[PDB]
């Protein structure tokens, strides 16, 4: 139960929640900081 | 422990991409059938498209056009057509008219630039050539028509157009910008750049069995 | 005329290296156990 | 065909075996668990409508 | 507000009916010409 809700919280980092790539430094390389933030935004709410 | 230094390793590979001999094209295809160049195993400086005064825009989506030079692309696809100067407002992702539907149907998750500058010097005479009517279809009783082009006519006139699709896959970059490589370091920690695909981390030469694709 | 695929058609879904794990992939492949259309080179 | 297939990786990381999870409810209940083998039980593996 | 002048009179973070009701520190008044085609330009996060 510990081992699967530790790989569930670190699997649930891939995931888009919305963002157009669930990597940080994607957003960071491809966007400048006002479009980059709409979609950082997303990816915070998701992984809090 | 934050990192010592930065690393940046890009494809060994120095010829000039070949965005000239798109923008600077005799004819720009007609917009029912608009035509696409394939840019590949080159070095793209964004930058001297960008701080040209010959465009009326540079817009992008998916990246922003500051940023294009730390991008490293396995495949650029360049479209190139003409359109009235009003109809550039229907060349961007989820947009809704006739240029947004009936011949130049972008995707609704877009990445790339859309970059379009007025052509009534060159595209004018009138000249009645340039022929107009899913996702890059291309949509050859039915509809067909063509744009009246006088130096007279400004929503009227002839702009040209090059909107560039840019290829974030996984595979062996081979468009990537200026951005030089540094010499490889290992054991300590440092800002790593790959092909664009940047991160934080200790390099180690490793044991591991990758197959010759990956 | 035809035969059955077996488990034959499998492939690497993406350019990276992973082991001793177990990953969900979907994408267009062969089923499992369908019908495979067979023909001849000659006769 | 558009399917979800479970993908063996070794430790050399060849794909050595796979599980079609749309074969049969064995498979479903495979890729259901992430796992080839199945210990004895009952598995909520789907939904069906 | 009120004058037929302004082209346009674009407010962020605040809204131009509501600005009577408001008191500032300071008010600061940047001019300067510009060719119309970039107005566009004078906003948060646009770009040119
Ligand atoms: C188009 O032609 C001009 C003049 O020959 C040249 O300076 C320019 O570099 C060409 N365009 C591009 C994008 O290289
Ligand atoms: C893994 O690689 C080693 C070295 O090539 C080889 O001896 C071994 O047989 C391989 N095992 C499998 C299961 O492929």
């Amino acid at each position: 139960q510990n081992a699967q809700a530790l790989n569930t919280l670190v699997k649930q980092l891939s995931s888009n929640f919305g963002a157009i790539s669930s990597v940080l430094n994607d957003i960071l390389s491809r966007l400048d900081p006002p479009e980059a933030e709409v979609q950082i935004d997303r990816l915070i709410t998701g992984r809090l | 422990v934050q990192p010592t230094e930065s690393i940046v390793r890009f494809p060994n590979i120095t010829n000039l991409c070949p965005f000239g001999e798109v923008f600077n094209a005799t004819r720009f295809a007609s917009v029912y059938a608009w035509n696409r160049k394939r840019i590949s195993n080159c070095v793209a400086d964004y930058s001297v498209l960008y701080n040209s005064a010959s465009f009326s825009t540079f817009k992008c989506y998916g990246v922003s056009p500051t940023k294009l030079n730390d991008l490293c692309f396995t495949n650029v696809y360049a479209d190139s057509f003409v359109i009235r100067g009003d109809e550039v407002r229907q060349i961007a992702p989820g947009q809704t008219g006739k240029i947004a539907d009936y011949n130049y149907k972008l995707p609704d998750d877009f990445t790339g630039c859309v970059i379009a500058w007025n052509s009534n010097n060159l595209d004018s005479k009138g000249n009645y050539n340039y022929l107009y009517r899913k996702p890059f279809e291309r949509d050859i009783y039915f509809p067909l028509q063509s744009y009246g082009f006088q130096p007279t006519n400004v929503g009227y006139q002839p702009y040209r157009v090059v909107v560039l699709s840019f290829e974030l896959l996984h595979a062996p970059a081979t468009v990537c910008g200026p951005k030089k490589s540094t010499n490889l370091v290992k054991n300590k920690c440092v800002n790593f750049n790959f092909n664009g695909l940047t991160g934080t981390g200790v390099l180690t030469e490793s044991n591991k069995k990758f197959l010759p694709f990956q | 005329a035809y035969t059955n695929s077996f488990t034959r058609g499998v492939y690497y879904p993406d350019k990276v290296f992973r082991s001793s794990v177990l990953h969900s992939t979907q994408d267009l492949f062969l089923p499992f156990f369908s019908n495979v259309t067979w023909f001849h080179a000659i006769h | 065909q558009p399917r979800t297939f479970l993908l063996k990786y070794n430790e050399n990381g060849t794909i050595t075996d796979a599980v079609d999870c749309a074969l049969d409810p064995l498979s479903e209940t495979k890729c259901t668990l992430k796992s080839f083998t199945v210990e004895k039980g009952i598995y909520q593996t789907s939904n069906f409508r």
